[PDB]
């Protein structure tokens, strides 16, 4: 059976304009396992630490994308997941508020 | 009121694309806290954490590590060799859990298996049970067990011997870790806009351990009942993240509060007023 992803974005810590955080996207809910999670700044890749795959107990997968940020009023940041379910990459922005 | 993970469990994730490519992942798990890495193609296992091997010898790590290097090749070798048998047809995933668990008291053992992401059988107390929906294909792997009793055997020992005695020695060489107390990180915004006049409140709780919490919002001593509990989910570094979300009229938010109940904080809850 297949089923689709489902993405959540948060920041580690309460996001204060120019102080150092980190970004969570974490996948879930999804089958097959083969999936492409990349984070964003203004619609670019950054660099990030992808958590070993694994599963819940109803076998469907997770995976916990995180990488390093300094948020500011200016710039925009989202997620970015390829996945065989979905027609086009989904983007889920991240959204502070 | 016993504090952190109960349970270890290995986890196996098997891909087969075709008659020439299958991938396994492995890992080692204490509740949903990876404790083991594997490396597949050498079939090397990644120590974690400081207290990662337990209470077990280097030796009987080192026998481990090396059945389940076995076991991976076997498994695939067997599975790419019975692909018609079992009528299975490219692409397709085989999913395992094997561990123990505490109960309040005598340990329980079992080995689960996946197939195309659905229950198909569970291996316990030296029996193999196919899973309700799995049909005939079910009923002829529990077959299949039985023509293989050392490996059946293997998996039993593992199940009920070994694992028992690893959980119990793992929970006390990384108890100071796994029992200790952080105090979550809260703090309130205002979401995307749901309707006209209706605010979104969310109430943004993180880094706290253990992983029980109770989160809420309150019009003084009174729950709000269109309280929307979102999931638990992960940070980086062994905490949590949760949202607690709130729709309601703007001219009501006031007097608002986000109540956060955790272990760490004793019997003072955090509070965050809205305004
Ligand atoms: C790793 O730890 C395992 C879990 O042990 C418990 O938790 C750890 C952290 C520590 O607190 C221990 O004290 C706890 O027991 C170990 O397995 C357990 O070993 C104990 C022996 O120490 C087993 O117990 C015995 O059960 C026997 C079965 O009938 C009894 O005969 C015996 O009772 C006698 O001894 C006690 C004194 O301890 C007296 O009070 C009695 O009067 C009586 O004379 C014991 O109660 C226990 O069953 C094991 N638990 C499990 C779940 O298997 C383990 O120790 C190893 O494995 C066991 C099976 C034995 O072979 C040990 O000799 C061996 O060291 C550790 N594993 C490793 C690799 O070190
Ligand atoms: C500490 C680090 C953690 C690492 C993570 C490990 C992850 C493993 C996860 C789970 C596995 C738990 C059990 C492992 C036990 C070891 C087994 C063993 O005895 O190991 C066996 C396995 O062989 C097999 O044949 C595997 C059997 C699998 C059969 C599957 C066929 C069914 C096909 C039909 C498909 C239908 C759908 C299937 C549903 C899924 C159900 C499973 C061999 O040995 P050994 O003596 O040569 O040995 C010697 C050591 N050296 C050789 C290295 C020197
Ligand atoms: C199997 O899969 C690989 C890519 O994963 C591909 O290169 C190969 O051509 C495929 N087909 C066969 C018959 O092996």
């Amino acid at each position: 059976i297949q089923r689709p992803p489902k993405i959540q974005v948060y920041s580690r810590h309460p996001p204060e304009d120019g102080k150092p955080n980190y970004l969570n996207c974490y996948v879930y809910g999804f089958h097959p396992p083969q999936i492409e999670i990349d984070l964003l700044k203004n619609g670019e890749k950054i660099k990030s630490e992808q958590s070993d795959l694994s599963f819940s107990k109803d076998w469907s997968f997770y995976l916990l994308s995180h990488a390093e940020f300094t948020p500011n009023s200016k710039d925009q940041y989202s997620c970015r997941v390829k996945h065989v379910t979905l027609e086009q990459p989904r983007i889920v922005k991240w959204d502070r508020d | 009121v016993f504090q952190g993970p109960t349970s270890f469990h290995l986890m196996q994730i098997s891909t087969f694309v075709n008659s020439t490519w299958a991938q396994n992942q492995g890992s080692g798990w204490l509740d949903d806290l990876q404790i083991h890495g594997w490396e597949s193609d050498s079939g090397t296992a990644i120590f974690l954490k400081p207290w990662s091997k337990g209470n077990f010898s280097d030796d009987e790590v080192t026998e481990l590590v090396d059945l389940f290097r076995a076991y991976f090749i076997g498994f695939t070798r067997e599975v790419q060799d019975r692909v018609n048998e079992f009528q299975l047809e490219y692409p397709f995933v085989i999913q395992v859990t094997a561990g123990c668990e505490l109960h309040s008291g005598a340990i329980e053992s079992s080995l689960r298996g996946a197939l195309g992401g659905l229950d198909f059988v569970s291996i316990q107390n030296h029996s193999c049970v196919p899973a309700p929906d799995s049909g005939s294909r079910g009923q002829k792997f529990c077959a299949l067990t039985t023509q293989y009793q050392g490996i059946s055997d293997i998996i039993e020992r593992l199940l009920s011997e070994t694992c028992p005695r690893y959980l119990l020695g793992v929970l006390d060489a990384g108890k100071a870790e796994l029992q200790r107390q952080v105090k979550p990180e809260a703090w309130l915004s205002s979401g995307p806009t749901p309707g006209p006049g209706r605010l979104l409140l969310v109430c943004h709780v993180s880094g706290f351990y253990p992983k029980p919490v109770r989160v809420m919002w309150m019009r003084g001593e009174q729950e709000q009942p269109g309280t929307q509990q979102g999931d638990l989910m992960p940070n980086a570094d062994w905490t949590w993240y949760l949202r607690v979300t709130l729709n309601v009229a703007a001219g009501e938010a006031a007097g608002l509060n986000c109540r956060v109940k955790h272990s760490s904080l004793g019997d003072q809850d955090i509070i965050l007023y809205w305004h």
